């Protein structure tokens, strides 16, 4: 039973760490995506004003 | 009115009062140094992505150049 | 200032029907709706600088150019 309890706790810890790591990289990718979208939106709006001028 | 609000970020300073004892050049240089952080282009140039530099330069060019700086259209209509 | 004339020579505008919805969609509560209508009722009897500046802000530059070109065409036809 002690061996089983130690193994179960070890499995839970590694799974939790892996999930947290996966979530963090996903958030980092999303933040990088947001910056690119903002740059594209800024580029579009300056392009439109030049045509209006 | 719109251009008036963009003066701080374009190094557009007014004519400050100068009295006996000091010259215009020294006062203007001190005043420019005081408002240096507000100026945008060099702050982006020193640190910032090239894309940010290009966007800021284009935005500054569009804002400074407008149709009340020696441009009219009533003559064309006539 | 521009003011309305007398004995109109044209009555063919036939504008679209006004949209009607709950008070919330327009100026919040019913009590607030009456106050705003009264406030803006002073601008109905004339057209002046306040109307022109709002038009400039809303239309930007594309609206001005297209309006000017259309007015030129109207003058040409007349």
């Amino acid at each position: 039973t002690t061996q089983s309890l130690a193994s179960v706790a070890y499995l839970i810890n590694t799974l939790a760490n892996n999930v947290l790591q996966m979530l963090d990289i996903q958030a980092s990718q999303l933040r990088r995506m947001e910056s690119s979208i903002n740059h594209i939106s800024q580029t579009v709006d300056i392009h439109k004003e030049k045509v209006a001028r | 009115c719109d251009l008036l609000h963009a003066a701080p970020f374009q190094n557009i300073l007014p004519r400050v009062h100068v009295k006996e004892g000091e010259r215009l050049d020294a006062k203007m240089k001190r005043l420019e140094s005081k408002y240096a952080p507000l100026h945008l282009v060099p702050l982006i140039e020193r640190l910032g992505t090239p894309q940010q530099i290009a966007i800021a330069r284009e935005g500054d060019l569009l804002t400074k150049e407008r149709l009340c700086c020696g441009l009219s259209m009533f003559e064309v209509i006539l | 200032r521009f003011v309305r004339t007398v004995l109109p020579f044209s009555q063919e505008f036939q504008r679209d029907k006004q949209p009607n919805a709950q008070p919330q969609y327009l100026h919040g509560s019913k009590a607030l709706n009456l106050a705003y209508s009264s406030i803006y009722g002073s601008y109905r009897n004339f057209v002046g600088p306040p109307h022109f500046q709002v038009i400039c802000r809303l239309l930007g530059y594309q609206g001005i150019a297209v309006v000017m070109e259309e007015l030129l065409k109207v003058v040409k036809s007349l």
